[PDB]
């Protein structure tokens, strides 16, 4: 969930979760 | 062999708990989780068990399976049927970004009643 392994991120909090 | 992404144990077990559940699977990667460690509800879990739970990643949309925009793509957290907002129904600009249930779901809501 949250989407793997590709990068870093693009949020920087903990709201919301699964899309990619 | 896979298992889930969270604890990468078995389903039957949570491993960073090693307390029995039932991971979810990509039908393209094979990528399981714990619908606990996905936060998942009921539904989600239940439907994304037997179907193809499309790691996030391959989630794409279902009324394009594409990915296109994924900028709207509604993630169904109630089976895994990500709809870029501006596909649904009642499209979205914003709104549930990442919970919201599909249509698949709610027809088959609706039809749950009575
Ligand atoms: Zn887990
Ligand atoms: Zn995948
Ligand atoms: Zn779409
Ligand atoms: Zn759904």
């Amino acid at each position: 969930s949250g989407r793997g392994k590709g990068g870093k991120g693009l949020g920087k909090g903990g709201a919301k979760r699964h899309r990619k | 062999g896979s298992y889930c992404d969270f604890c990468l144990g078995g389903s039957n077990m949570n491993k960073k708990s090693g307390r029995p559940e039932e991971l979810v699977s990509c039908a393209d990667c094979g990528r399981s989780g714990h619908p606990t460690c996905l936060q998942f509800t009921l539904n989600m879990t239940e439907a994304v068990k037997t179907y193809k739970w499309q790691c996030i990643e391959c989630k794409s949309c279902i009324l394009c399976g594409t990915s296109e925009n994924d900028d709207q793509l509604l993630f169904c957290d109630d089976c895994d049927r990500g709809y870029h907002m501006y596909c649904l129904n009642p499209p979205v600009a914003e709104p549930p970004e990442g919970s919201w249930s599909c249509h698949l779901c709610w027809e088959l809501l609706k039809e749950k009643a009575s």
